[PDB]
């Protein structure tokens, strides 16, 4: 409380630790960080059972790729979905082979320099 | 980096190097520019005439430094040792940085209420004849923190019992009573 | 909290000449380094010892301050205001916001000169024979 | 004192030698009585042909150049000049051979 | 511990550059350089297709004129903005008015 008309020395009782993001001083250093929100996520997406990229996207999607290979196709709602979960699968087979490129570096988050050395290995490019 | 300008013109600058002695305080080249920036006592800083100036006690009228003191600019921006404002109002003054943080603009209110009671302060015994005291109306309480009655109280009261001492203590009845004695001098009575 | 409740012994430790009309130390963390940056004699800024015995006085806030050192030299990293030095046995090279970094041939950086021990070294011949 | 070469760079020219091959790098009959052996763990008193045997060499050389080379682009990744073992299970990883 | 050199200060060789190139009657672009990208572009679109040396300097000669004259053309612009700076901010504008994107 020492003052000055600066922040991070300026008044925090006004503001509060709890969630308040108007200027004072310096908040408290775990502030919800991203590895524990990040951590929240995995523990509830690796035990929910969901479909988690949007549907009618994901079919305008393949209708456009559709129509340049077909001009008239005729598509079933099971033809989409049964696409989307290989699809949906296909990414987070990936990032696991993804993720562990990445423990190979010193690394944590996975980066373009992964996708091309998992890819070339899978056999998928090159 | 020619001989007519590595020989011709040299002798003049090595000659006359470290001997900016009539200002005792930091005589040293280096140091002329910064003494300059700590003696101008202002928020925007020390323009040119302000800056020659505040270096002008002696040795010092520019034969040269016209042109070196903006070669030394140069070189302290070089090494990134300057911080300055910009706009007409102030015409290109300068400052060393000194640890004087930059940050973020908005939030500046059209007041200083802090620091604006120090004027009531230097007025009030000034215009009475007891002259003004020690800074003693807030103690040094006022610039470690920031709070109000109980908290500015408490503090001072840890100040002095923390000070165990009790000849430091026998002063607080020997320097007080002074301003009572000079009480009876400045008003004629109470 | 962080300057209002955690900071209780901020009035306490420093209570003495943190406030001084002759002279007073450098207020909370916004330039205690500042001078110990300037008036330096290394080459290769500080290495997080000369920094506790530059910031080291007969008194000092000194509770938790090794967490705050750190936090506030990381901050005015991002802020822009602290420049530092690549090295390994210099044991880090805290520098001020001085731009020293940006635009510099590399030719090694080596001033280490002080007249300390070399009057006491040229004392030592004549106690050891006539003074 | 001998011309010496500096290290590792001797690789460089034996590369240049060895993918330009159509040999197998490991010895005959070694490979021919390690088949043998390993086959008389799951079923004993067998016979081998001769191109049979080269036969599993030949896939097995294959197998371990092809390994090396996505093991080389994991080296890369790792930035470094030598593969190592975290090099390897990465690689089978992927490739589907830790299952 | 060779002589330091005269160095001119920047910009000082340009109006030399400029005595030379006014009275310059050649090509700046060189030839084959030149001639592998004419014939991709017309590949691009149509295949096999076969060139001449005339051709190709007429190509050439026309494609180097317009932006001679654009230059001149983008130079109004940056005296418009109290500046001597080619940009794209000039080369933008300098084309706008003279049509080419519409």
């Amino acid at each position: 409380s020492t003052g000055g008309k600066a922040p991070r020395k300026q008044l925090a009782t006004k503001a509060a630790r709890k969630s308040a993001p108007a200027t004072g001083g310096v908040k408290k250093p775990h502030r919800y960080r991203p590895g524990t929100v990040a951590l929240r996520e995995i523990r509830r997406y690796q035990k929910s059972t969901e479909l988690l990229i949007r549907k009618l996207p994901f079919q305008r999607l393949v209708r456009e790729i559709a129509q340049d290979f077909k001009t008239d196709l005729r598509f079933q709602s099971s033809a989409v979905m049964a696409l989307q979960e290989a699809s949906e699968a296909y990414l987070v087979a990936l990032f696991e082979d993804t993720n562990l490129c990445a423990i190979h570096a010193k690394r944590v988050t996975i980066m373009p320099k992964d996708i091309q050395l998992a890819r070339r290995i899978r056999g998928e490019r090159a | 980096m020619t001989e007519s300008l590595v020989l011709s013109p040299a002798p003049a600058k090595p000659k006359r190097v470290k001997a900016s002695r009539r200002s005792a305080s930091h005589p040293t080249y280096s140091e002329m520019i910064a003494a300059a920036i700590r003696a101008e006592k202002s928020r925007g800083g020390s323009s040119r005439q302000s800056i020659q100036k505040y270096i002008k006690s002696h040795y010092k009228v520019g034969h040269n430094a016209d042109l070196q003191i903006k070669l030394s600019i140069r070189r302290l921006l070089a090494a990134g040792v300057l911080k300055q404002t910009k706009g007409v109002g102030a015409s290109g003054s300068f400052r060393l940085a000194k640890s004087d943080k930059a940050k973020r603009s908005p939030g500046k209110k059209k007041k200083a209420v802090r620091r604006s009671t120090s004027p009531k302060k230097a007025a009030r015994p000034r215009k009475a004849r007891s002259p003004a005291k020690k800074p003693k109306a807030t103690a040094r309480k006022a610039r470690k923190k920031s709070r109000a009655s109980p908290k500015k109280a408490k503090k001072p009261k840890t100040v002095k019992a923390k000070s165990r001492k009790a000849s430091k203590a026998k002063k607080v009845k020997r320097s007080k009573p002074r301003a009572k004695s000079g009480a009876r001098k400045s008003p004629k009575k109470k």
